[PDB]
RNA sequence: CUAUAACGGUCCUAAGGUAGCGAAAUUCCUUGUCGGGUAAGUUCCGACCCGCACGAAAGGCGUAACGAUCUGGGCACUGUC
RNA sequence: AGUAACGCAAACAUUGGUGAGAAUCCAAUGCCCCGAAAACCUAAGGGUUCCUCCGCAAGGUUCGUCCACGGAGGGUGAGUCAGGGCCUAAGAUCAGGCCGAAAGGCGUAGUCGAUGGACAACAGGUGAAUAUUCCUGUACUACCCCUUGUUGGUCCCGAGGGACGGAGGAGGCUAGGUUAGCCGAAAGAUGGUUAUCGGUUCAAGGACGCAAGGUGACCCUGGGGUAAGAAGGGGUAGAGAAAAUGCCUCGAGCCAAUGUUCGAGUACCAGGCGCUACGGCGCUGAAGUAACCGAUGCCAUACUCCCAGGAAAAGCUCGAACGACCUUCAACAAAAGGGUACCUGUACCCGAAACCGACACAGGUAGGUAGGUAGAGAAUACCUAGGGGCGCGAGACAACUCUCUCUAAGGAACUCGGCAAAAUAGCCCCGUAACUUCGGGAGAAGGGGUGCCCCCUCACAAAGGGGGUCGAAGUGACCAGGCCCGGGCGACUGUUUACCAAAAACACAGGUCUCCGCAAAGUCGUAAGACCAUGUAUGGGGGCUGACGCCUGCC
RNA sequence: GUGAAACUAAGUGGAGGUCCGAACCGACUGAUGUUGAAGAAUCAGCGGAUGAGUUGUGGUUAGGGGUGAAAUGCCACUCG
RNA sequence: GAGUUGAAAAUAAGCAGAGAUCCGGAGAUUCCCGAAUAGGUCAACCUUUCGAACUUCUGCUGAAUCCAUGGGCAGGCAAG
């Protein structure tokens, strides 16, 4: 049994659907979230992955 | 030899605990794929003699369902009556011989016979006594009805011009098989029903008290609070077609 | 197990002084080893 | 041992996949073989 | 014989605890009496019964098997002593 | 307070290097540790940590020339491996449709969604970082190009098929290890010796290709013989296609891993002779075979037995309104002839010092390969392959705490309680009681032998019988049941307070009550509507009690 | 063995929420630990181990709600 | 109206009185995600016959009663 550690090596793709920008926008509430994350002025306003290669060194 | 082109595969995912995701019917889950078989109730192929080439075991049901060919290239699964030994011949229709397991409109048949499958109303498939051994006698017919006595010990005039089958559905022996392993129930897909005297008072109107506690409410209630004994639950006005509750 | 109250500057200076001084005594030994290692008959330090 | 069984590269799903390929391809082979053999009989 | 009442009279409720079990995971007084076990056992087993306040599907009584269950006495084994 | 500590009790030691500085870096030689791993891959995750050269400010619980840290350059190549361009399950989103203060909810065809189905590559080289990607050789798939023909298409369509449970032991086998031959080398400074040491390899693919098991068909066996039927095939009757009918077929063999040959007259290779800033390369290069045992790969969704009765849709194969279109746009046998061949991932870690626990955390993390001796075994013990010696050390050796070994004589007297120790233990062989639901109890209890040598028997593979010899001790190390007698509760296996409660608590098989006639009752939602149920009164919801036996009183 | 069984032994057969026991899952006793190596470990023992089993990848259910073999437990170390 | 090629200094060649740098009015281009719009999608991507759905306009004109219809089909424009 793993110690009360909440996050495990779950797939990035699986995570993206739950909090993906595409997913975030469809809900009426989700579009609202973007409103705020832009009015504050954040830059990385999601956690996503990309179907090519989710990294640039 | 499974896959009759008729086992039709896709059911609704597992056992349906969910309307929306909620458990809306308690304690169902587990089991096999229990892959279902589109047996026939809208029998409706009239005046064609079919064989009987299998009493196949239906998991999605209670009574052995028998396969029937026809003269044409056709196959069906229909419940098999008591004593439909292999390789016999049944035939739907209107003036058909009164003879185990062949259907005929309810007007044209002798009263007092043993009739298992019926139609509450035309076009539907087959509604009443339809389980694994159930039977319904015909009490006297009448102008536009038939005082039929279905298998609750209960009489009900039903519209005369609706199909029905003769004989009683077979496989009565299931009524008395013991499930001793106590986890066979689980194989069937029925989760353990926790009794309610123990659930805490938030969960059930049988709040826990120190030591075992006997109800204490005026009347035993469902988890939702309605009386759980004697309280009839029939809408005041619906149809009134049935003559007597006989319950 | 847990100290009540910080010590003064007085006491602490006393003990730090004992520490360092404990280092004092262990030099003149090394100075003897030096003043002897200046080339001389001896069976040590190949 | 181990290296001699990762020389011929076939493990968890690729042992199963190439195996299925070989069953498949020989099955087409024999399909042609007996498809011809019938003519080999009836003349 | 003396006692304990097989059996009777009274107000009472809707009636007044049946069978089994019983100082019991329920008996307070209470280390209750008695027997067995022990050198000696408020624990323990078998009984009696005035069941403070057991008792028949908030089940009664008993059960072969099973218990990382609670409980008492054993033989072997030892720094537990 | 320069106080506790420096992250497990695998273990370091030397010589010589590099350097201003060595316990801490490098190289040897030795010792040691894991080896169902402290090994090699791989999904996820990380995301530049990989490689090379400088650097040492901070980081590393010491040191530092060294690093996973800083700086500068460099690196990951696919028609075949994984995904997408194909298909669909759970689910998601759903045009239109219905419902609803608004947002939005239910819902059909559609569209996505793989953890699944379709589909084509192996061996050996190379090299600081890549290789089923680059090179060599041999293969495979798809689309064109060329030839002869038929002219007839491709779709929507209707069909086959794809298509799919658990165990259970057989059987045949192959990988793998041994044992043997065969070839090569060898003295390895004490007794005697070669009885010793190494090599004994080669895949995908093509062509052929068959003993097992299945016909228990008539039996003697497991083959001559005679007639309908098996795998595959032609039909005709209700028009292609199965679906159903009947007849029939030089019809008796069909099924599949292994097998042979080519692939590989080849490489590959132990061992030879030179170079060398001691790596490296150079040239040569013999034998490359058989018996044993054995799979937790393979035939294989063989087969038998079960109940609880095991996903779909595309590819793919047959054809009707021989559907729009028609040898000008077409497709097939086809030369298996010639050429071409789309995006994304690939480094490095991956039983981890870089992933998740905030630390270079004595934790956790799917799957794959599985060697020797002893063993029943993927345990255990000691070792190959490979990898590591755990990143503070050196002294002394008070008390005392912990991890452990032993303890004279007694053997629970300690104590809340024999809790914790210790003790049995394996394989054979004798015997096994009370009870009991007559299954169990039961490995009850208890007792005995077992090491090596010699011998012949029973299969005559093991084991047993006889004899001998040795120690105090013989499964002798590791590994490996303490057992009875009597109670209470719970029938049992099971589940439960993640981090003070594993229980008599919950559940369960069973029992009874009560409601529900099918556009049921019950639940959710204001509503549409959805579970219920693609069920249908031996079936569904709810309440209490909880095997089994006798019972279940009165108001 | 009986117009018909009823049962006794043998062999095959392989059942079991069967048995002993690794991986695996989980938590019972004890000591260590308690400014831990670890925000519940380590060590020695311990239970289950073809099943009411485990586990991987995708999903479902939600704040007076979800789920719950029921403890008011769990709902991202936070829950009357 | 002179010197200039953004921050900091070179660097390399350039440009400019035959108006350079520069300052204004009007323009043009404006890769990819994003209303996102060709179809799908884990955003800044893949498959693509190269281009949403809603109005509007012009044409074809389901159903039943060839009625009339609305719905559907298409070519349109470019407005939410």
């Amino acid at each position: 049994a793993a110690l009360c550690l909440t996050k495990r090596s779950r797939s990035r793709k699986s995570l993206a659907r739950t909090h993906g920008f595409r997913l975030r926008m469809s809900t009426t509430s989700g579009r609202a979230l973007l409103k705020r994350r832009r009015a504050k002025g954040r830059k990385i306003l999601c956690t996503k992955t990309n179907p090519s290669s989710g990294k640039r060194a | 030899n499974p896959r009759n082109n008729l086992i039709s595969g896709q059911r609704r995912c597992g056992k349906g605990r969910n309307a929306r995701g909620i458990i809306t019917a308690r304690h169902r889950g587990g089991g096999h794929k229990r892959l279902y078989r589109k047996i026939d109730f809208r029998r409706n192929e009239k005046d064609i003699y079919g064989k009987i080439v299998t009493i196949e075991y239906d998991p999605n049901r209670n009574a052995y369902i028998c396969l029937i060919h026809y003269g044409d290239g056709e196959k069906r699964y229909i419940l098999h009556p008591r004593g439909a030994i292999i390789g016999d011949t049944i035939v739907s229709g209107t003036e058909v011989p009164i003879k185990m397991g062949n259907a005929l409109p309810l007007t044209d048949m002798p009263l007092g016979t043993a009739i298992h499958n019926i139609e509450i109303t035309l076009g539907r498939g087959g509604q009443l006594a339809r389980a694994a051994g159930a039977v319904a006698k015909l009490i006297a017919k009448e102008g536009k009805s038939a005082t039929l006595k279905l298998p609750s010990g209960e009489v009900r005039l039903i519209s005369k011009n609706c199909s029905a089958t003769v004989g009683q559905v077979g496989n009565v022996g299931v009524n008395q098989k013991r499930l001793g392993r106590a986890g066979s129930k689980r194989w069937l897909g029925k989760r353990p029903v926790v009794r309610g005297v123990v659930m805490n008072p938030v969960d059930h109107p049988h709040g826990g008290g120190e030591g075992r506690a006997p109800i204490g409410r005026k009347s035993p209630t469902t988890p939702w609070g309605y009386p759980a004994l004697g309280r009839r639950s029939r809408k005041r006005n619906k149809y009134s077609d049935n003559f007597i509750i006989r319950r | 197990a847990v100290p009540k109250k910080r010590t003064s500057i007085y006491k602490k200076r006393i003990r730090k002084n004992i520490w360092k001084k404990k280092g004092y005594w262990a030099a003149l030994k090394a100075f003897s080893l030096a003043k002897s290692l200046s080339t001389g008959n001896s069976k040590s330090f190949f | 041992k181990v290296e001699e069984a990762n020389i011929s590269v076939q493990n968890l799903p690729l042992e199963s996949k190439l195996q299925l390929k070989l069953e498949q391809k020989i099955k087409m082979k024999m399909a042609k073989k007996i498809r011809l053999r019938r003519t080999g009989l009836c003349a």
